[PDB]
């Protein structure tokens, strides 16, 4: 009679520290499974992920730049130096970048009359401000932090027409442009998204005449501007949470208290995200990144990629040293260092017409992954 | 059930013009059902994309289509001490067309407008317009309800009250049976949304070619709410008409605000005075509950059951926590003592990012069994992502759970097939309504004749 | 002008059913439902059952659901509620209202019922 | 279900005057609330529906100004023909439950 059996392949030990140069710190074990399972059966396999100490962090400070945001360019204009020395004890070597956005530089989101308004939209107002930009990458993720406090002083706000902002055009380009921003692949990425108003979503740009839906490509050209922003719709939350996962990005909505309940509701639709509280003058964002890095390393919610519809799951978590919670994926309240475990039971359905497949049981925001080379004898 | 797609008829417009963005039938004086198709990117006389409308006659061979000669030239008028100025440039003349059985109300939401008084101006913005045209008598007539002339120095001193400059009126237009014209201006009152109801016969009567600013004096716009839920609601993004309050004289609008109450979205029902009868809040945020409303009796009880598209609705699966597929609601209007507002049926798409529900078309009695049968479209559904149109018959308690038949797009990928449908119009007199689908990405329109 | 002219007063021995007919005049019958309301001795009235003229819908109050077999006469534009197993506590006035878009527009007379 | 209460079950004021029939909803309903005038010896007819929509055959004095749970019928110029029991009906969720009934008295 046939029997089912499953072997590990790599199953390397979890790494205590993460300050190693290129030792390839692994935060998941095992790494490969050779699940051999008969039609209409189930054979479990247990994994144990871990948050390692001193793991590289990528703080890409993608902030709004509307006119209401000008009270905030005078606080951030010394950030980066403070963020380094105050995150230097929670990570060994971080890279900080800087994105920016207002909205689609098109009507009716921008003032296009009198013709001077396109040159500076602060024309009816007494002041002056830069023209509108959809998303202008400003600083690539760099190890040295004195490059960030210098490259924010050279930033100024641009004002729009409607209260919503084209934030999600920026969150998605910053996610699907790995070479431009410079996401360190062997690191955990925090996309601090500083805004103070609601954001447009897909099918929202039809007011501007834009109907081509977002496709998810790196349209940030060599000029470090979002090029196709006046001919491509905003990204839907569905097509944004896919990119935010596929690049292992832990989004941090660093938003204002008047809009927190708006984003505390989005972050239940985007896995692996945090919502903060930003003061009027954005003087707490230095403290807000850290509390959002201690609240996103306090969760190991497991996401599954390329799961075939036949191979169902029903997996019992393993929280702190006893807590077998069948059906849970979200052992929360963890620490920087404490390892957890999981007990995954693959519920196969029938005999797949393809002999072999493979999926991934990687945790959210971690490149380290469990690929399951499923086989069928 | 009976929309045999083996032999279509393809109507094609100028390449690169989005021919098929918005369409509607038009019964001429002889009963010759001719297709009106809106092409918001057709080149004008200045080698610039200023829309255009292609009154396609019904040919069993499809092909090209003669356009409706409209005004695509910028008009300026020094009326009073103000430089009234229309910028018909990128105006999308055809972004939403509709026909009142002899009149082609083809709108242009992104038609700008500006008035100057010696120093200042109204901050040129898309007030939109709706060019009306009788194909027989050929008498054009514009109708722009939001062409104000208040200087911008006053709007800033009124907290942007009655700031109907951003209207984009004609974004979604529907013409009632009695003869009104119900524009949807999802930028009116500073992106809070409004409607304009001016009877068609009273637009031709009160249109003088040459003067840009004029009030119809029979129109009736909506009201500028100050409820922070309404802010940035894009109210009127897609409107439809039905009968929801008993008086068969008045008609009730089915306005859909997709970004309502911080992106949640709600489809409001309101009588001819814009007093809210009903309001249907959406399930979850960032789903455009209300991007595409439709109204038809889908259970043969005499009540106008409305349908609400939620193109960006993220369903719950076992692999993806929330995989965006779209959802079409069905709020059966209760014939009993209770009230409309509980979603009777929840149709959900299958393909990720298919936007299942961005265009619903009340085909009417498609198989002649008494009950009307809508047809939903996923512009990026199907197993490949080239578009799809699903036909949901309504049996007795609302619609059928499973689509009767799907219409996989015959156009290449990117055509956005299904972005605009129309139904309940027999185009060749088989006795059965014939569905036509607007694939604007491929600059074509497909006609699906319903063989019995 | 539509009048929902109902029947007259009845008297019933306890434990025996009673039929309450509600004739409709003008107003083509199948436009709207034909609800029913019971007004007790304390002049507090709660409704009993709905019925759909096109096809018997029989939407009830789940409190009268047993002893209110609602019937209808589409052809003769009449509507019944056939109360059953009557008791001394269900002597009241039974209106024969019409729903129409979730209102109760038009009721008509009101059948006095008495149980001895 | 939803229990509808009219606190003042017996209101009284002089003729030609304005009085406001209150009505409260236990559970928050929308703006679905009818109003019924029942005078002596039956003959109950429909007043304003959907919290303010005058019926076809009703004077223009009746008007309602409710929203949420707190509903009202502010009758103006109380004539001799307006003394009756006024019932408020919820008509949102099955089953539609009427009010306690406000007796009116000319003083
Ligand atoms: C983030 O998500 C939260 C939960 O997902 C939202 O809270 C919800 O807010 C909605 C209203 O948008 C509310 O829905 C019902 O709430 C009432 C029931 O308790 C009901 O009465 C409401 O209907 C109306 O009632 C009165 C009538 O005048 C109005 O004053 C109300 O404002 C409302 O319009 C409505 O049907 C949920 O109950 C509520 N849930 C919870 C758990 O509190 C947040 O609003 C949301 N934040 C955002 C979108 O910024
Ligand atoms: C994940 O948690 C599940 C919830 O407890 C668990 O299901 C339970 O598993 C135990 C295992 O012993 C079963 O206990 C025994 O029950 C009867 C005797 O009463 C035996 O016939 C069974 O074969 C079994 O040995 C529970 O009955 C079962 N509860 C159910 C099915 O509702 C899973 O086993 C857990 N899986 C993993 C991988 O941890
Ligand atoms: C999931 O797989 C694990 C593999 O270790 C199973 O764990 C063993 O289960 C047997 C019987 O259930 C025990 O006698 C062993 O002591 C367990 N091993 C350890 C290290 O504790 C587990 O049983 C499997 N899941 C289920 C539901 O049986
Ligand atoms: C239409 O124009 C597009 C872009 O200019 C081009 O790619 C396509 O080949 C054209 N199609 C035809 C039929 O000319
Ligand atoms: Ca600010
Ligand atoms: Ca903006
Ligand atoms: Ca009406
Ligand atoms: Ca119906
Ligand atoms: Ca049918
Ligand atoms: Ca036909
Ligand atoms: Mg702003």
């Amino acid at each position: 009679f046939p029997v089912s059996e499953a072997r590990v392949l790599e199953d390397r030990p979890l790494s205590d520290k993460g300050s190693g140069d290129s030792s390839q710190v692994t935060q998941v074990s095992p790494q490969r499974i050779a699940l051999r399972l008969r039609p209409d059966d189930s054979k479990n396999f247990s994994i144990q992920v871990r948050q390692v100490e001193d793991y590289p962090v990528d703080i890409y400070y993608l902030m709004d730049l509307s006119y209401s945001m000008k009270d905030d360019l005078w606080s951030i204009q010394n950030l980066g130096t403070k963020l380094a020395t105050q995150m230097r004890k929670l990570t060994s070597n971080l890279r900080i970048g800087f994105g920016a956005f207002v909205d689609k530089p098109v009507s009716p989101y921008m003032y296009i009359s009198p013709p001077e308004a396109l040159e500076n939209p602060c024309y009816d107002m007494k002041t002056t401000c830069l023209p509108m930009f959809g998303y202008k990458h400003v600083l690539t993720l760099t190890d040295q932090v004195t490059r960030f406090n210098e490259e924010v002083k050279k930033q100024s706000v641009s004002r729009n027409r409607d209260a919503p902002e084209g934030g999600f055009d920026a969150i998605m380009q910053a996610t699907v442009c790995d070479e431009k921003i410079g996401w360190r692949n062997d690191a955990s990425h925090l996309l601090v998204f500083t805004t103070d108003a609601k954001t447009h979503i897909a099918l929202d740009g039809r007011l501007a005449g834009i109907v081509q839906p977002n496709d998810g490509q790196c349209h940030v050209g060599s000029d470090n501007h979002y090029s196709a922003s006046t001919t491509m719709d905003y990204p839907s939350l569905g097509l944004m949470t896919e990119k935010l996962s596929q690049k292992n990005i832990n989004l941090i909505f660093a938003v204002t208290e008047n809009v927190v309940n708006l984003y505390q509701n989005y972050s239940e639709l985007i896995p692996g995200t945090t919502v903060g509280v930003l003061s009027m003058d954005s003087s707490n964002v230095l403290q807000l990144i850290v509390d959002a890095y201690g609240k996103i390393r306090s969760k190991v919610e497991l996401e599954v990629r390329d799961l075939p519809e036949e191979l169902s799951l029903s997996f019992n978590a393993t929280c702190l040293n006893n807590e077998v919670i069948p059906g849970l994926k979200s052992c929360m309240g963890l620490k920087i260092g404490d390892t957890v475990s999981f007990s995954i039971e693959a519920k196969v359905r029938g005999c797949p017409q393809e002999k072999e497949k493979s999926f991934t049981i990687k945790p959210v925001g971690f490149k380290d992954s469990l690929i399951v080379q499923v086989t069928f004898d | 059930l009976n929309l045999d797609p083996v032999q279509l008829t393809f109507y094609a417009g100028p390449n690169g013009s989005q021919f098929g963005f918005s369409l509607d039938f038009h019964k001429d004086s002889h009963g010759r059902v001719a297709i009106v198709v809106g092409a918001p990117r057709t080149l004008g006389p200045s080698q610039e994309e200023t829309g255009g409308v292609f009154l396609c006659p019904w040919r069993a061979e499809g092909g090209q289509c003669p356009s409706l000669l409209f005004d695509l030239r910028d008009e300026t008028r020094n009326v009073g001490s103000q430089t009234l100025q229309t910028f018909k440039a990128r105006q999308g003349l055809g972004a939403s067309v509709v026909s009142w059985s002899d009149v082609i109300v083809a709108c242009a939401p992104w038609q700008h407008w500006n008035v100057l008084e010696k120093t200042e101006e109204a901050e040129k913005t898309p007030v939109g317009s709706c060019f009306l045209a009788q194909p027989e008598s050929g008498r054009r007539a514009e109708y722009s309800p939001c062409r104000g002339n208040t200087l911008s120095r006053i709007y800033v001193e009124n907290d942007f009250s009655w700031d109907k400059r951003y209207c984009e009126a004609g974004f979604s237009s529907v013409v009632t049976q009695a003869g009104e014209l119900v524009l949807g201006a999802p930028g009116g009152y500073y992106f809070l949304g409004l409607l304009a109801q001016a009877p068609v016969a009273d637009i031709f009567s009160s249109y003088r070619p040459g003067i840009l600013l004029w009030h119809v004096s029979s129109q009736s716009l909506s009201f500028d709410s100050s409820n922070p839920e309404y802010f940035d609601g894009y109210w009127g993004y897609s409107v439809a008409v039905g009968e929801f309050d008993g008086d068969l004289n008045t008609t009730e609008y089915v306005v859909g605000a997709p970004t309502w109450s911080w992106t949640l979205g709600a489809v409001e029902i309101l009588d001819s005075y814009y007093q809210r009868l009903h309001r249907l809040r959406g399930e979850q945020m960032a789903s455009y509950f209300g991007h595409s409303v439709a109204v038809t009796d889908v259970n043969g009880d005499g009540r106008h059951d409305l349908l609400v598209g939620a193109p960006l609705y993220m369903e719950s699966r076992a692999d993806r926590k929330l995989a965006e597929v779209g959802r079409v609601y069905l709020f059966l209007q209760p014939r009993g003592p209770h009230a409309l507002g509980a979603p009777s049926l929840l149709l959900t798409g299958t393909q990720l990012y298919g936007r299942f529900g961005s265009a619903i078309a009340p085909l009417g009695d498609l198989d002649r069994d008494g009950y009307n049968d809508i047809a939903v479209a996923a512009p990026y559904g199907g197993p490949s992502g080239r578009g799809q149109v699903l036909v949901f018959l309504g049996q007795s308690e609302g619609l059928r759970s499973r689509p009767s038949q799907v219409l996989d797009s015959p156009f290449p990928t990117g055509s956005a097939f299904g972005f605009s449908l129309r139904g309940a119009v027999d185009i060749d007199d088989n006795g059965y309504p014939d569905l036509i689908v607007g694939a604007y990405g491929a600059n074509q329109v497909a006609v699906y004749r319903a063989q019995p | 002008e539509v009048l929902l002219q109902q029947s007259g007063p009845e008297l019933v021995k306890p434990g025996a059913s009673v039929k309450i007919p509600c004739k409709t005049s003008g107003y083509t019958f199948t436009d709207s439902n034909m609800d029913w309301v019971k007004q007790s001795h304390g002049k507090s009235l709660e409704w009993i059952g709905d019925i759909n003229p096109n096809n018997g819908g029989t939407l009830y109050n789940q409190k009268f659901k047993d002893k209110a077999t609602l019937t209808i006469d589409k052809s003769s534009s009449t509507a019944y509620m056939e109360l059953r197993t009557l008791t001394s506590e269900d002597t009241a006035v039974y209106y024969c209202t019409r729903s129409y878009y979730g209102r109760f527009d038009y009721w008509g007379q009101g059948t006095a019922l008495t149980v001895s | 279900d939803i229990q509808m209460t009219q606190t003042t079950s017996s209101l009284s004021a002089s003729l030609g005057d304005r009085v406001t029939i209150s009505c409260r909803a236990s559970q928050d309903i929308s703006n679905y609330l009818n109003w019924y005038q029942q005078k002596s010896d039956g003959t109950v007819k429909l007043l304003i529906y959907y919290t303010s929509r005058l019926h076809s055959g009703v004077p223009s004095r009746f008007s309602g100004s409710g929203s949420g749970t707190d509903y009202s019928l502010t009758i103006s110029n109380l004539e001799q023909e307006d003394i009756a029991t006024y019932f408020c009906q919820q008509g949102n969720t099955l089953p539609p439950t009427f009010g306690g009934g406000t007796k009116l008295e000319i003083k």
